[PDB]
């Protein structure tokens, strides 16, 4: 089998705040 | 059913391609038997990547074209058959509706002067087709029924000779590539075309070994 | 020249959504039970000294029905190979039927369409769904499904319904068990290597053929590896009351005889069952 | 003392003898057809069976329109030389007589009668209407 | 006298956003 | 499994949107209207209902078209001013859902919907049919 | 509580432990109510780095 990627998740913190 | 045995290209065993005769109106079947080639590099065996190409030696070009129109579903369609036939001499115009290629899901009341009425059958949404025929001339006419909303697409006007779509099969255990080998009703006796046929192999590992052969079509009436 | 006994096979069911479902048992292929529609308004705060009364607006009771849908198949032999045979396939066929009647009703409960099939909660579209918010990257609104979703998503659930399980495929726990936070520490299981809680005690059923939004545990998603939006994650749902399953006859298996033309004996197997979706107010869906 | 027999077997128009109708019968698991004429018949008149699908566009409108195929039980040898249903109401019907018929296996959401070619100006004499069964939502 | 009681015949599906507490921010 | 349904509750039409047709009623013994809308109405849409008799010459043609009475059952507060069935379709009723009543008390032997007056503007969109449940001959 | 410019209004955890733990001591035990929906966004709060 072709190697596959094992992505994962980031740092996922916010929903409401973007940065400036 | 045709069947050809194809060179294993081992520097070992008129015209180059094989013959195959053809009559106007008939849909063939066609079976390649690469085993000679195949069986010796031996990998995977044959992989569906198989690609055909039609091209003319001797066309003798239409005489009447061909037309095509449009009409909501269950509405009655009318139109004209002598705009098709531009007539070099002057004479007389004998048209014809061919009963072996009329439509598919209504009927043509074809009047006495170029002129016809197709009414689509009750219910029905989709293409048909029925082959004039002017003064021995033939050519299609294309009807697409829409389904009252918008509209249909356009379709691609059916050559001489054709390969259809999606009716080959590749055996992977017997080495052997089958396919379907439709002529049309316009067909001109006499005319030749050439089918060129590049068929794929595989390796153990994934690579590729082609192989192109080609076949010369002579449309022949009475078979 | 030393055939041996191992039969290494190497194929895998999936788990089974059929002990959550409730469980009802017919003889007849067509059953009949009454539904209460609403109970209605009845009796208002009338006023004082009126000899009077309302009669209000009474209730409604709806009677419904559903059919028994059967599944058939057949498979047949040579009768040479089968005498000589160092093995036994009639065994192994009778194994290799019932293992496609397992895994064909558990997924058409799920996903069947309409007619002579089940209609599954999916396809049914009834449950509610939930769908959760895309976050922001370097500005791109890449969607996403962060574990603030997860207990937001259980929690919601109407308590007075009841006790109510989850299901999804276990990529999903996967991805659940493997978040960090700003710094790097784990959600969950900090610093044990493995986070693993008795599932049965946080009432999450586990399964293998939902449809798993982690395309072959390959969509986490910070650039082209967006959980493609519109993607199921996890259901939830008082099923002993949400979802039916019937069951009229086990499997069988009849020779054929006729047809069987002294070449082919052919055999013939079948099973009669069905299943249908009862108030589907109890069951959510989330979804990306 | 007579029911409100619509709820519980409620029946739609399928041929009104000019046009025909969709109707559907997701909700319900049972259904047939009772015809009627109106008219005295010239000749035995032929009408198509159409099954709809749920349009792409939108799930609660019926898209094309596909002709169920025919089953045979064991009986049958006329085979109606095509595999795809029909009815065929026969000559000497007079119009105070109703005819019931259905099909064995229904597939689809929805369900449609079309006059076939042929017959198209003896069907303006006639009248089909299809009443489902127990409801299954 | 006649009443009625009529009844849909094709459902609609029901999507409904998930929001969540947002990102803690202080007030200063 | 679906059952042919046309014998043993047969449905005909009573209202095409332009023509009532008599249904007769004598060889059964319960029946119910399964009204259904073709597009959005205008208003409330209100139908009158009518008995037949058998013909004075024929005693298989319905007479004229007398109008049926009405009768309550304990709570009638609307009790129609002259005291005449009718059936009042109200607005806002999608299509996709039809609404099904009936006449408690049967009398005579043909039944009829026609459209009121001042309502057979938005009544071309309404589809009246009749269904009758179990035969007595 | 200001957000990118703005002045959207909201309610945090902070706002309601300081509620709560703000009722005239000498009235005798009490309870409080709410809605299902406002204790599953008290379960869902955020800190600032990710952590419940």
């Amino acid at each position: 089998a072709a190697p596959s990627r094992l992505v994962q998740p980031g740092c996922f913190i916010c929903r409401g705040v973007a940065v400036s | 059913m045709y069947f050809f045995s194809v060179d294993p290209r081992n520097g070992a065993s008129s015209c180059c391609c094989e013959s195959i005769s053809a009559r106007p109106g008939e849909v063939n079947g066609v079976m390649v038997s690469y085993a000679a080639w195949s069986a010796p590099l031996r990998g995977h065996g044959l992989t569906n990547k198989t690609t055909f190409e039609i091209d003319g030696v001797s066309v003798t070009p239409p005489k009447v074209s061909n037309a095509f129109g449009r009409t909501k579903v269950g509405v009655v369609f009318e139109g004209t058959l002598s705009d098709l036939f531009p007539n070099p001499e002057g004479e007389q115009v004998e048209y014809e509706i061919s009963e072996l290629n009329g439509p598919s899901n209504g009927v043509v009341e074809l009047g006495a002067n170029g002129a016809f009425t197709y009414t689509p059958g009750a219910l029905f949404t989709g293409v048909d087709r029925f082959w004039f025929s002017i003064n021995g001339n033939i050519g299609e006419y294309v009807i697409s029924v829409d389904p009252t909303t918008s509209e249909l697409p356009q379709p691609p006007f059916t050559t001489p000779v054709y390969v259809p779509a999606a009716r080959r099969s590749v055996d992977p255990r017997t080495h052997v590539l089958k396919f379907v080998l439709g002529v049309s009703p316009a067909a001109i006796p006499g005319d030749v075309y050439r089918l060129t046929v590049r068929q794929v192999a595989i390796d153990c590992d994934g690579n590729e070994f082609v192989h192109i052969s080609c076949y010369d079509i002579s449309i022949g009436s009475c078979g | 020249p030393q055939v041996l006994a191992l039969e290494v096979d190497c194929n895998i069911e999936c788990a089974s959504l059929l002990d959550l479902y409730g469980q009802i048992e017919v003889s007849r292929s067509t059953f009949t039970y009454m539904k209460i529609a609403d109970y209605g308004q009845l009796g208002e705060y009338t006023c004082d000294a009126k000899c009077d009364a309302e009669f209000g607006e009474p209730g409604n009771i709806r009677h419904l029905e559903g059919k028994t849908y059967d599944y058939r198949g057949v498979f047949c032999f040579n009768r040479k190979n089968l005498q000589e045979a160092n093995y036994d396939f009639l065994s192994f066929m009778i194994g290799a039927a019932q293992r496609s009647h397992r895994i064909n009703r558990n997924q058409a409960l799920m996903i069947g369409k309409g007619v002579n099939e089940p209609k599954g909660w999916l396809t049914e579209n009834c449950f509610p769904v939930f769908q959760t918010l895309p976050v922001d990257v370097n500005g791109t609104s890449t969607p996403a499904f962060l574990a603030q979703d997860w207990r937001r998503f259980v929690t919601s659930f109407p308590a007075e319904y009841g006790e109510a399980r989850s299901v999804m495929h276990q990529n999903v726990f996967g991805y659940l068990a493997a978040m960090v936070d700003a710094n790097g520490r784990f959600l969950f299981g900090d610093g044990d290597l493995t986070f693993t809680p008795d599932l049965v005690r946080e009432r999450i059923r586990i399964s293998n053929c939902l449809p798993d939004p982690t395309e072959g545990n390959t969509k986490g998603g910070t650039g082209q590896d967006a959980f493609a939006a519109g993607s199921f994650v996890a259901a939830q749902a008082a099923w002993k009351t949400a979802f039916y399953a019937v069951e009229k006859r086990p499997m069988f298996f009849e020779q054929y005889e006729g047809g069987s033309s002294a070449w082919c004996v052919k055999y013939q197997f079948g099973a009669e069952d069905g299943g249908f979706v009862g108030c589907c107010e109890h069951g959510r869906i989330l979804q990306i | 003392m007579n029911f409100n027999v619509g709820v519980d077997f409620p029946s739609f128009i399928a041929w009104d003898g000019e046009e025909s109708f969709p109707v559907k019968v997701d909700g319900f698991n049972q259904f047939g057809f009772t015809f009627k004429t109106i008219a005295a018949l010239t000749a035995a008149t032929t009408f198509n069976i159409f099954y709809h699908e749920p349009s792409d566009a939108d799930p609660c409108v019926p898209g094309p329109a596909i002709r169920v195929p025919e089953v045979p039980f064991c009986d049958t040898v006329l085979l109606s030389e095509d595999g795809l249903a029909a009815v065929t109401l026969p000559e000497t019907v007079t119009p105070d007589s109703f005819c019931a018929g259905t099909v064995p296996c229904m597939n689809g959401q929805w369900i449609s009668i079309a006059p076939a070619t042929g017959s198209e100006t003896n069907a303006a004499n006639v009248q089909i209407t299809v009443t489902m069964k127990g409801a299954t939502r | 006298m006649v009443k009625l009681n009529c009844r849909p015949l094709c459902q609609a599906p029901t999507a409904s956003r998930l929001v969540s507490p947002p990102c803690f921010i202080c007030r200063g």
